[PDB]
RNA sequence: UCUUGGUGGUAGUAGCAAAUAUUCAAAUGAGAACUUUGAAGACUGAAGUGGGGAAAGGUUCCACGUCAACAGCAGUUGGACGUGGGUUAGUCGAUCCUAAGAGAUGGGGAAGCUCCGUUUCAAAGGCCUGAUUUUAUGCAGGCCACCAUCGAAAGGGAAUCCGGUUAAGAUUCCGGAACCUGGAUAUGGAUUCUUCACGGUAACGUAACUGAAUGUGGAGACGUCGGCGCGAGCCCUGGGAGGAGUUAUCUUUUCUUCUUAACAGCUUAUCACCCCGGAAUUGGUUUAUCCGGAGAUGGGGUCUUAUGGCUGGAAGAGGCCAGCACCUUUGCUGGCUCCGGUGCGCUUGUGACGGCCCGUGAAAAUCCACAGGAAGGAAUAGUUUUCAUGCCAGGUCGUACUGAUAACCGCAGCAGGUCUCCAAGGUGAACAGCCUCUAGUUGAUAGAAUAAUGUAGAUAAGGGAAGUCGGCAAAAUAGAUCCGUAACUUCGGGAUAAGGAUUGGCUCUAAGGGUCGGGUACGAUCAACUUAGAACUGGUACGGACAAGGGGAAUCUGACUGU
RNA sequence: CUCGUAGCGGUUCUGACGUGCAAAUCGAUCGUCGAAUUUGGGUAUAGGGGCGAAAGACUAAUCGAACCAUCUAGUAGCUG
């Protein structure tokens, strides 16, 4: 019921965090979850054909 | 030590078979003097030192 | 959660006495004691792990047949196909250079 | 403990003549709508080794265990 | 009255070198018919790292001459040299950084390294990183060729003895700081027991002659005489002059 | 953005060791961490692999050289010395 | 302050108070605070008061009998006493190898006990013959330039797992299933009329597919940290098939079973490589920026088998149930043991990388490969016992138990000390503290009463260091988010400077993913916890227990970390 | 480098205890906690010797020269 509580949004707030920011969830993380959604976004429409090569090399690097 | 010496062993061996009380007819003897076990060694009280 | 122990007298974490916890047709977790893994055999003139050989550790390789421990080429299980080449291909021009050699000191040697 | 799936080669090494005896194991696979069918094994004692052969037909299993050599110690279950 | 710690050195106990990481012995090859009279050709295989040493270590293969094996050599690196490259080795040798020539077989003014003193005791000068042997002279009569040491030091050897062409490999190494006290500590973990120093005024009278007294000082003059014996050899012994070098 | 003013590689001592000892740590260790170009294949790939050796990643060859840089001044004084040296007896 | 022995007073006295804690009944017994069993209550709380081991001990293990002494109360109990029983190995260790080192010999030294030295300045040595009848095979050639031996139950190292089983043994016994070494030895296959295989451009493949001296190479064989990725086991969770709990009420609910070992076959990969191709409009690409005319991207392939999958092992075992037997010999019969998911999770293994060093992080036994080409073999047969199957053997010593608030050392059953492995749920950043599950314990002299003085823990009006040598002791502060952050400085810091706000619950909202596709203007579906915001609500409480910096201005001193 | 567990020490209470649980412990508070780290086992150094990041520290509760035995019933103008 606690982990439905907090599925839901409840016990979360500042009064409940006792670690860090990066102690709870590492920015390293984070940078590392979005630089592969953007690096499987772009490898996706290089694929397709929707993005061309340059483009693409433009983006890479620019994610 | 569980990995046993077989030269400790046999020392241990020789101290359980000389850990027993005196035999009761050697009391009874012609000109007994052996009350009791003098030389009578537990494994509490003193070390055998290897 | 089940717990293991150590099958073997040796209690201590070292390189020889690594486990392994597996589950049993019995139900329970047991310790399993795992062998060291293996390391692929090296190219005698580069180094690297030169391909097509089993990786065993060195008294398995007296169990297996010769086909495992060898390629089918001139310095099949010891050379790595392209330090073979390299070797072919050198000996053949230094020899080639050395009738060229041969020739040209001959040459120096009956003019002058 | 090996796999032969082969009626040729185990009629082969059931005459090995090191080979005495064969447990033949009947298993029952009822499936969800595949197959709901017992399945055989014969499993033949080597010297160094299990042989084990699979029929999953029961009608190519009875002629088997029909034709299993006279000689041979056959344990069923 | 009790023994001290330089007199404690020489039992040889726990101030023996560190050798369980060194490479092997690095010699010259073996003076030879080859050498004397001719070359040979070797092969740099390796250059490793040596522990304790400041320089690197070339492993150069020679072919036998007189059975079908390979002889392994180690060599001090000189700077330049490279893993392939082939090696000479004799009086016929050519003037060639990593070459192994005798000395009187060597223009003036050459740069050489690992320097017998001797005709066949396999290098002995210029051996530390970074430290190379000037010719300066040669008296082919009686034959005799002057050479110049790292330490200035003027020395009259054999032309027979055999030098390697180049400056040995590692130098610039002591350009460094250290910076603190853990990278001298694992300086001489691999060297041998003489540090940390504990100094001998900060001690007893007992352990050392500057030992004792109400503030650390020495009392007596810190030179010690050439013809003093051992306890008493704590200071600056037979020191010609003492202080800054300033004129 | 530029993180540091003037400590560079030598930030990771902190405030420890006294500035002029690190700035003698600093252009040696920027050299022993430089990449170099190979002499043999013309890639600048030549990184320090326990000072004095000098090792190229492609192409697998070893260099004998300085503790903190692959050439120092006095080797190839030494270089141009025997160069001539050689030139001027075999000629 | 004699020596040895004995005995007093003090004195039925000081004391037997750390480790939260016991209680009721029955049984046994002469006798029960303390034994056993039931019941209740608690604790250790997975860096355990649990499960095993290393050293050490040595029978303490287990059973039966038993209480004179010992267990600083007791005792019917016991690590006590008396009497027995118990330790099963080709595969686990030792044994073997070398390590730092120890140490013979040869030789030198020393009056000598002995010292040095360890390959030295020694005449230091034993191994196959290519395979057989003048051979107990040598009285044939031929090779090796090495040089005692000891030294690790944590290094290196041939090979075994599961299930059952005892009062006490088990990777050792039994049952089944393997594997290794050494030996003997046939059969089948392969190979030979081109004598010592064939295929693929290649990387390489295969059931085999001669190979001496000698040489070469590999494995053995290796640091540490970081993130990343993958696997295993654990944790979490959905469906279903059982069993138990709760049920005044609510709860498709709470707990629990749902397993698959060594070994074997077939497959399976990062890396690496090969072929084609020829690249600037530079492309590929990692969390981390490396790679490409020394041939990239791309298109085909090859490989190692870490690891996983399937199958065999193997469901017949193990587990959960049902029904009937109910001093039944002692069971018998039957059913189910199935299908998922999830992830910065925890532990561990591992991969490819990166960083660090004036530090670059053992050796040997042992095994294999290659190079070479000595020698030998093709017609009712020789070779390989590196292919398959088959036959025989595997010795010696250790093995019980504790591993510590009672089995070790500390004069003892001593709050000390003594090396290591495994590791559930919640809160929470957390292997913190706190509570719980499995497992274990409930042991430590007790009972009554609640004086002073103690020890340990606290609270305190008003004042706020006036106390004292001195703020000693205590209090204050504390997590996290947001704001703000001086002098000085070696420009790295100082710094969490100083200071200041916010924090609960409930109900919402908004962001941030993965699978999903195209014509020679389109979204089903699945899953997670981070952050931000808002309303409402309350005796303005909210890091509500636990956990958790006092700060500043200066001076002397030693640079720092360290000892 | 830092805060802080485990670990490793040992600041202060000059707390407890001080015929102790203990011939050095107990409790709280502290220092440090990724390396000059901590530690097991093996090995080496032996008494006028060793070893010492130095305190005359430590070398089996022994250290400004360990322990054991002998010389030795050492000698004492000193004490009982
Ligand atoms: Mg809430
Ligand atoms: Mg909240
Ligand atoms: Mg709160
Ligand atoms: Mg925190
Ligand atoms: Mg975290
Ligand atoms: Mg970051
Ligand atoms: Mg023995
Ligand atoms: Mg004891
Ligand atoms: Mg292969
Ligand atoms: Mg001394
Ligand atoms: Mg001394
Ligand atoms: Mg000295
Ligand atoms: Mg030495
Ligand atoms: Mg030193
Ligand atoms: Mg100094
Ligand atoms: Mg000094
Ligand atoms: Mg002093
Ligand atoms: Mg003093
Ligand atoms: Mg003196
Ligand atoms: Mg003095
Ligand atoms: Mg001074
Ligand atoms: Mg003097
Ligand atoms: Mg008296
Ligand atoms: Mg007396
Ligand atoms: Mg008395
Ligand atoms: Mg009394
Ligand atoms: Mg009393
Ligand atoms: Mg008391
Ligand atoms: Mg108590
Ligand atoms: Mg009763
Ligand atoms: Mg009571
Ligand atoms: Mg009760
Ligand atoms: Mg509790
Ligand atoms: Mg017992
Ligand atoms: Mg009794
Ligand atoms: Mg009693
Ligand atoms: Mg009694
Ligand atoms: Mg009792
Ligand atoms: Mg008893
Ligand atoms: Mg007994
Ligand atoms: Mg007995
Ligand atoms: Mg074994
Ligand atoms: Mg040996
Ligand atoms: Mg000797
Ligand atoms: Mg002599
Ligand atoms: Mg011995
Ligand atoms: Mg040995
Ligand atoms: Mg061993
Ligand atoms: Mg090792
Ligand atoms: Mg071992
Ligand atoms: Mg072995
Ligand atoms: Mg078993
Ligand atoms: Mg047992
Ligand atoms: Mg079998
Ligand atoms: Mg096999
Ligand atoms: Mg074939
Ligand atoms: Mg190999
Ligand atoms: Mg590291
Ligand atoms: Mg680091
Ligand atoms: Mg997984
Ligand atoms: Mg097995
Ligand atoms: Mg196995
Ligand atoms: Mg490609
Ligand atoms: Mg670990
Ligand atoms: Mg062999
Ligand atoms: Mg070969
Ligand atoms: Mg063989
Ligand atoms: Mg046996
Ligand atoms: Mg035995
Ligand atoms: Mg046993
Ligand atoms: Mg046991
Ligand atoms: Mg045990
Ligand atoms: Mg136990
Ligand atoms: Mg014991
Ligand atoms: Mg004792
Ligand atoms: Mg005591
Ligand atoms: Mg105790
Ligand atoms: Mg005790
Ligand atoms: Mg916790
Ligand atoms: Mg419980
Ligand atoms: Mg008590
Ligand atoms: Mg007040
Ligand atoms: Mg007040
Ligand atoms: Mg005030
Ligand atoms: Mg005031
Ligand atoms: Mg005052
Ligand atoms: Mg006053
Ligand atoms: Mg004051
Ligand atoms: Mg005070
Ligand atoms: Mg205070
Ligand atoms: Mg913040
Ligand atoms: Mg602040
Ligand atoms: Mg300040
Ligand atoms: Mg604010
Ligand atoms: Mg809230
Ligand atoms: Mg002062
Ligand atoms: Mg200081
Ligand atoms: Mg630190
Ligand atoms: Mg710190
Ligand atoms: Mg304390
Ligand atoms: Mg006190
Ligand atoms: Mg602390
Ligand atoms: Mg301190
Ligand atoms: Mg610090
Ligand atoms: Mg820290
Ligand atoms: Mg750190
Ligand atoms: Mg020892
Ligand atoms: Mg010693
Ligand atoms: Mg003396
Ligand atoms: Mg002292
Ligand atoms: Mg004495
Ligand atoms: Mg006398
Ligand atoms: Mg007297």
């Amino acid at each position: 019921a606690h982990a439905q509580s907090k599925r839901e949004g409840r016990h979360s707030g500042y009064g409940k965090r006792k670690g860090t920011r990066e102690a709870r969830l590492p920015s390293q993380v984070v940078w590392i979850r979005r630089l592969r959604v953007l690096r499987r976004l772009l490898a996706k429409y290089r694929d397709a054909g929707k993005i061309d090569k340059h483009l693409y090399h433009v983006l890479y690097k620019e994610s | 030590a569980a990995q046993k010496s077989f030269r400790i062993k046999q020392k241990m061996a020789k101290a359980k078979k000389q850990n027993r009380p005196l035999p009761q007819w050697i009391r009874l003897r012609t000109n007994n003097t052996i009350r009791y076990n003098a030389k009578r060694r537990n494994w509490r009280r003193t070390k055998m030192n290897i | 959660a089940q717990r293991v122990t150590f099958r073997r007298r040796n209690p201590y974490n070292t390189r020889s006495n690594k486990i392994k916890v597996v589950k049993t047709p019995g139900g329970i977790l047991r310790a399993q004691h795992v062998k060291k893994l293996a390391t692929r055999p090296k190219c005698g003139d580069c180094g690297s792990a030169l391909q097509g050989i089993s990786t065993l550790r060195p008294r398995q390789y007296a169990t297996v047949s010769k086909t495992h421990k060898t390629v089918s080429r001139a310095y099949g299980g010891s050379r790595c196909a392209n330090c073979v080449k390299e070797r072919i291909i050198r000996a053949f021009l230094i020899e080639e250079q050395k009738i060229v050699k041969k020739v040209v000191k001959e040459q120096t040697e009956a003019a002058k | 403990a090996r796999e032969i799936t082969d009626i040729k080669q185990f009629l082969e090494l059931t005459r090995r003549a090191d080979v005495k005896t064969a447990t033949v194991k009947i298993n029952k696979k009822l499936n969800k709508a595949g197959k709901p069918f017992r399945q055989t094994k014969f499993k033949v004692r080597g010297s160094s080794s299990l042989y084990t052969l699979v029929i999953n037909d029961a009608g190519k299993a009875k002629k088997l265990i029909q034709s299993l050599p006279p000689t041979l110690k056959v344990n069923r279950l | 009255g009790r023994v001290i710690r330089n007199q404690r050195k020489g039992a040889g106990s726990i101030f023996t070198s560190h050798t369980r990481l060194r490479q092997g012995a690095a010699k010259l090859r073996t003076l030879d018919y080859a050498e004397r009279h001719g070359y040979i050709r070797g092969i740099v295989k390796q250059i490793v790292h040596d522990s304790g040493r400041g320089a690197p270590l070339a492993k150069v293969v020679f072919r036998d001459p007189y059975k079908y094996r390979l002889r392994e050599e180690i060599f001090i690196a000189n700077e330049g040299v490279h893993t392939g490259q082939f090696i000479y080795a004799g009086k016929k040798a050519s003037l060639n950084v990593g070459n192994v020539l005798p000395l009187g077989s060597v223009p003036e003014g050459t740069i050489v390294s690992n320097v017998e003193e001797k005709p066949g005791d396999r290098g002995a000068l210029a051996r530390a990183s970074g430290n190379y042997v000037i010719i300066i002279g040669h008296n082919p009569d009686e034959n005799k060729t002057r050479v110049r040491l790292p330490s200035g030091a003027k020395k009259v050897i054999s032309s027979d003895a055999r030098g390697v062409i180049g400056v040995i490999a590692g130098g610039g190494r002591v350009d460094k700081p250290l910076l603190k006290a853990g990278r001298a500590f694992h300086k001489y973990r691999l060297k041998r027991n003489s540090w940390p120093k504990t100094r001998g005024v900060a001690m007893n009278p007992v352990d050392h002659p500057h030992g004792g007294g109400n503030h650390q000082h020495i009392g007596k003059a810190s030179t010690i005489s050439r013809g003093a014996v051992s306890g008493q050899k704590a200071g600056l012994i037979a020191a010609r002059r003492t202080g800054l070098l300033r004129g | 953005a530029k993180r540091t003013k003037k400590v560079g590689i030598t930030g990771k001592y902190g405030v420890r060791y006294g500035s002029s000892l690190r700035r003698q740590v600093k252009k040696l260790e920027i050299q022993q961490h430089a990449r170099y170009d190979c002499s043999f294949c013309g890639k600048k790939t030549v990184k320090r692999g326990a000072a004095g050796i000098w090792t190229c990643s492609c192409c697998k060859k070893t260099v004998a050289g300085g503790a903190y840089t692959v050439s120092t001044a006095a080797a190839a004084t030494v270089r141009s010395t025997i160069r001539r040296l050689r030139e001027m007896v075999e000629a």
